[PDB]
RNA sequence: GGUCAAGAUAGUAAGGGUCCACGGUGGAUGCCCUGGCGCUGGAGCCGAUGAAGGACGCGAUUACCUGCGAAAAGCCCCGACGAGCUGGAGAUACGCUUUGACUCGGGGAUGUCCGAAUGGGGAAACCCACCUCGUAAGAGGUAUCCGCAAGGAUGGGAACUCAGGGAACUGAAACAUCUCAGUACCUGAAGGAGAAGAAAGAGAAUUCGAUUCCGUUAGUAGCGGCGAGCGAACCCGGAUCAGCCCAAAUUCAACCCCUCAAGCCGAAGUGGCUGGAAAGCUACACCUCAGAAGGUGAGAGUCCUGUAGGCGAACGAGCGGUUGACUGUAAGGUCGUUGUUCGUGAAACGAUGACUGAAUCCGCGCGGACCACCGCGCAAGGCUAAAUACUCCCAGUGACCGAUAGCGCAUAGUACCGUGAGGGAAAGGUGAAAAGAACCCCGGGAGGGGAGUGAAAGAGAACCUGAAACCGUGGACUUACAAGCAGUCAUGGCACCUUAUGCGUGUUAUGGCGUGCCUAUUGAAGCAUGAGCCGGCGACUUAGACCUGACGUGCGAGCUUAAGUUGAAAAACGGAGGCGGAGCGAAAGCGAGUCCGAAUAGGGCGGCAUUAGUACGUCGGGCUAGACUCGAAACCAGGUGAGCUA
RNA sequence: UUUAGGAGUGAAAAGCUAACCGAACCUGGAGAUAGCUAGUUCUCCCCGAAAUGUAUUGAGGUACAGCCUCGGAUGUUGACC
RNA sequence: GUCCGGGAGUGAGGCUGCGAGAGCUAACUUCCGUAGCCGAGAGGGAAACAACCCAGACCAUCAGCUAAGGUCCCUAAAUGA
RNA sequence: AAGCGAGUUGUCUGGUAGGGGAGCGUUCAGUCCGCGGAGAAGCCAUACCGGAAGGAGUGGUGGAGCCGACUGAAGUGCGGAUGCCGGCAUGAGUAACGAUAAAAGAAGUGAGAAUCUUCUUCGCCGUAAGGACAAGGGUUCCUGGGGAAGGGUCGUCCGCCC
RNA sequence: GGACUCGGUGAAAUUGAAUUGGCUGUAAAGAUGCGGCCUACCCGUAGCAGGACGAAAAGACCCCGUGGAGCUUUACUAUA
């Protein structure tokens, strides 16, 4: 044993790609000037551009509060052969179980299916479809 | 971490140190007209090998030039007298050749002297 | 770190005194300045891979020793002797460095070497060993190859 | 108050070229006027103490 | 052979140089039990029956230290355990033994000048009155504050909360609102816990109770020379999801799961070699819940201290469990402004400068000014331990250093720098062990001989190995009549031949000529600058969902924080949650299509001859920070002498 | 022996506070920060430049674009004749 | 022919040709653009010497020819017509 | 099972800020059957190979360990920052021994003595460079004793050191 | 009394490196290692200044620097 080799047991086993690069540290082998040394590369703090220009001059429009803004189901593949886990409240894949602001309707049209949702929605986007997938009124607030 | 290199740089010195020829005083272990006198030893020592052709170029310029002038003899103006024969093409090297048997040119002087008409 | 004065000698005069206070690694006898903090380790490592990244050391480390057991048989209580010498009928003790798990903690703790065997036990899983000793054997009747 | 500070030094090559100017004048020219021998640059004994006749002493 | 002759040109080179051998005060690597960094878990000061720490203090000497100063290496007791000798100039000696010398665990005591010390003086080691005592000598003691007539308390503190507390270099590329912030510093408090903490409350669907921390949001709203910039509440985890206070419980003790040092045992065989007994070659059994570090000349389970098994009193705390001596239920507001995220103005809310002490109960506080209606809470004073945040000590623990490395201290912050608070070294190493050495020499001695010691004295009584500019000598070779810091080759030239093989090793008159490196430079080869050398330090990185992007992989309907349980790895459990997501639009809201208005014609979009993805890692640039380091005179808080000129 | 720091002294010089005061020293606030400038470490295989223009209380400062390398791409569109 | 991106540089050059501007058409002075050159590579010619005539390389051979430059010498090459 | 090219043609240019890309090796860590007493690691030198950096052949000396391939981590590497300390330096043996206010010698001693000691001769100060009190140093003064070192010669003199 | 015979002690400011003669020329034109030419037997010490762009602090005269401090003026303005 021993005589002519070098490992006993694998772990040798290397790979069969890559994944880090080259690295470096600022400031290195023994040469470069490199970047500007005015102010740059250390600290700075306030972005490596210009400043604050071209911001000022719009007249500006108020109107960013949380409010709402919604998301959507996508329309496509719930009213087929869907049948029961989606109504307001065990619908909880995609954030919608998620209460308070709305979720309205927005879905397509012609329909050659029907399925049935706890809605609580009637948006004037999924007019073209709000009972050709089929599913009751009833408004809430 | 760590590393204290107090020692691993010294090899480094010395695996350059290799040409501590006799240059002077003490410069084979200096530790200034070595690691510099290296860099001295670092011009055209690179192509110190090739470019000396130019050198020994000055020799057969002198003895091709004109020897037994008891033919005729030109070289320059003679060279023409060279590639005249069947398959010249080879030149030098066989200059240092014609530093032996002097009969290199004794049937071969007006065997392209007038090979011409 | 160093914490001293301030204020120093001609820093302009003399022979390019280049002073000002000590704030440079230069002056033997302090700091660099900026380098090792502490550190905490900082990483999550998926939680999916781990159930099966462990089945993947079985790739062709199938070949390692594996099968069903329970302590010992053919013994009584516990002492430690010919139980470990009952992996003889084998020739485990002495050519491999043979896995552990078992489901005891009363009986279960009675090889602990530099070079020999490791040992603990939770009676579970571990990549931290599971090419350590190289015939991975759980077996225990009570969490062995349980999915769960 | 400083003149021209020395910069260039001079180890090697010279300061060797130094001990020949001067060194020593190499001497062993006398052995005394009759016995044993010291006698300087014409000058008696200690010894016998003498050039030729009577003088220092043992 | 010879008379003459030049031509040819030969050695020495005082001294030196190409090459080797023998070498220094200095000295790093390989390397060393204490000496440094980050840490888990506990513990977490004493207090006129007076503390931190210094000064001058004992052994036949005492000076840097142990204890203690005169009852100065220590004493009552119980107790461990041991029977021998009390720390560095390990101190020779002197002296004590096996029913308590020798070291000691805890409850006490002689306790010098200063510390609060405070009789007075009052510049630490030093001088005075006045009363009790008394063989003529000398013994008992003298200072302020609060129930006041004693007494009780105030001392010095390295990091934890606030409060009186308050600038400032910087940035905005300078530049008074500002960022630093309430930060440096000052001063007050107690426990090692105080601080907010049970309310005229947060939220918002027509809910929810006691503070804080981090987890996620929100890095949103706002703020704002409208500039960098600071930055809650809406939904989230656990430690915790516990009661009562001003006018109609605590204190000594028996028992105790239970901690604290002296300390008790604790496992299991050896021979032979190169050699220092080899744990390396070899051989077999025994020990096993206990097989981490380590000492004895070569890494040892059968030499030994730990680890698993468990014990220990006199004194006391310490986290205590039933109970004995106690009795466990009596202000909005105006004007000027500080804060809060809010630089203060398009906004209630803490509170102050002078003015208003109203309401007074279906009356009263506000939802960000007010109107209307709802929601909740009611003058009026505090306690609330638990976690959050801290790090003087006692075990144990880490992919660090290595005694100019690491804190400056691996026994020094010696001496001191000195005008003053205030600034300080440099420095380690002989082998296991000194056995650090009788015996004739030059010499004053230092230093050197013999020869044991020494397994090994090219360790060597200022000591491992021991590279180097400078520095010590000789030698095989060349050289003063030859010119350039240097160069490389080039024929020769003396030497050598670790393989006759007209082939090379150590080299030089001389030839082509040929000007260094760093490196801020259009630019040189420069006299443009940096450079005597040796040994090291030698910097854009480190934490940050700060972001974009290559590759490998996770998934196509995708990926997780906070720690709660496990706990020498973990981990599944976990939708707090955001990013991707149709979009556009000031937004509203709209809508698979879209802002225009009187709207087939147009820019973006679901769309689309369409990736709808995302997480980890090293990594392209950047970012929040000094975080590429350093070199500036100048602005500040505090504190130190003015014996310098006055 | 009190005066002291942004005050005193003073024969006025803008002299001095302890060998430099255009506002003492020392411990402390931040390293004054720095487009200034010295430097920013072992050895490399194939490619490659600006002092031109627009911007600036802006100039040897800095931004960007033509100007370099790389991933993807442009199924007939290249420049010469 | 054909754009999106991680990241540059350092903004302050010189000269011959091409022509003017301030100008005794004077100035490696100064402004401009246009080829080259040196800021990022060596030589012959040029006495050696950034843009000038010829020429820009994979490391090694004391192998050949072309252009410039030369055909008396110090170091090549016909005082050939 | 991590991708690799001769056969060949142009490019293989030289490259300053840069792009894609390979490594020599030391310290930390994995596996240590291990490598070392004929003694490796510390180091001094010999023309094998390598893209360079470097890996190789052996003794020398030295004394106890040390690195390896597959791997990640680390304050991973200029002699060169007029840096800083530690040591060697050279200015170089010259300028200089101090206020230019004379000294010779007999003799004691012993290691030789010119500057000690017993002493006859000389001269400088003597309102001094006298002695006491003031501050200071704290060990000066002595019985005296030894050169390692100091008194910028040194010395058998100190108020060095006991 | 120092410069020279002899005994001991001998440092600092500084600095890449000396087979360290010159011309005239050339070069970011102030060249000794460059061109082309001429020239010296090598070394030691006394002495002298033309010499290294003499030394020292990276001109502090000046300018550039969205540097500082200091004083004054009704400079913008705080303020006892």
């Amino acid at each position: 044993h021993d005589l002519k080799p070098t490992p006993g047991s694998r772990k040798d086993r290397k790979r069969v790609g890559r994944g880090p690069g080259g690295t470096d540290k600022t400031a290195g082998r023994g040469h470069k000037g490199q970047k500007s040394r005015s102010g740059a590369g250390k600290g700075a703090f306030f972005e490596g551009g210009r400043s604050r220009l071209i911001a000022r001059l719009p007249k500006r429009g108020f109107n960013n509060v949380g409010t709402t803004y919604e998301v959507v189901k996508l329309s496509q593949l719930q009213d087929l052969e869907d049948t029961t886990f989606d109504r307001d409240t065990l619908e909880a894949y995609r954030l919608v179980r998620r209460k308070n602001r709305p979720v309205k309707l927005l879905a397509s049209g012609e329909i050659s299916r029907a399925v049935t949702v706890h809605v609580d929605a009637a948006s004037a986007a999924a007019i073209k479809a709000v009972e050709a997938a089929g599913g009751r009124v009833v408004l809430p607030e | 971490p760590r590393a204290k290199t107090g020692i691993v740089r010294r090899r480094r010195h010395k695996k350059v140190l290799k040409r501590a020829k006799g240059f002077w005083g003490s410069r084979s272990k200096q530790y200034r007209n070595a690691f510099q006198t290296l860099l001295n030893a670092a011009t055209y020592e690179y192509r110190d090998r090739r470019n000396k052709k130019r050198d020994f170029r000055r020799l057969w310029i002198q003895r091709i030039n004109a020897g037994a002038r008891l033919h005729g003899m030109n070289y320059s103006t003679f060279i023409n007298g060279l590639k005249r024969a069947n398959i010249d093409l080879n030149r030098k090297v066989l200059a240092d050749i014609a530093a032996r048997e002097p009969e290199a040119f004794k049937a071969l002087v007006d065997a392209s002297r007038n090979a011409r008409q | 770190v160093s914490k001293t004065g301030r204020k120093m000698y001609g820093q302009k005069g003399t022979g390019n005194a280049r002073h000002g206070d000590r704030s440079v690694p230069t002056f033997v006898g302090g700091g660099v300045a900026f380098g090792p903090k502490p550190r905490s380790y900082d990483y999550t490592l998926p939680r999916q891979v781990r159930q099966l990244g462990l089945a993947m050391a079985i790739a062709s480390r199938q070949e390692g020793g594996k099968l069903v057991a329970v302590d010992g048989f053919d013994i009584a209580d516990a002492k430690t002797k010919n139980f470990i010498s009952w992996a003889k009928q084998n020739g485990l003790d002495g050519t491999e460095k043979v896995l552990l798990v078992t489901d005891d903690e009363n009986t279960r703790r009675a090889a602990r070497n530099v070079s020999w065997v490791s040992v603990l036990p939770v009676a579970g899983v571990n990549v931290y060993d599971i090419l350590r000793h190289d015939r991975l054997v759980i077996d225990a009747a009570a969490l062995e190859i349980v999915e769960e | 108050a400083k003149h021209p500070v020395p910069k260039k030094k001079t180890s090697k090559s010279k300061r060797d070229m130094r001990r020949s100017h001067h060194a020593l004048t190499a001497p062993n020219l006398t052995e005394c006027p009759q016995c044993h021998g010291k006698k300087l640059s014409h000058h008696i004994c200690p010894n016998c103490g003498y050039y030729d006749g009577r003088q220092v002493l043992a």
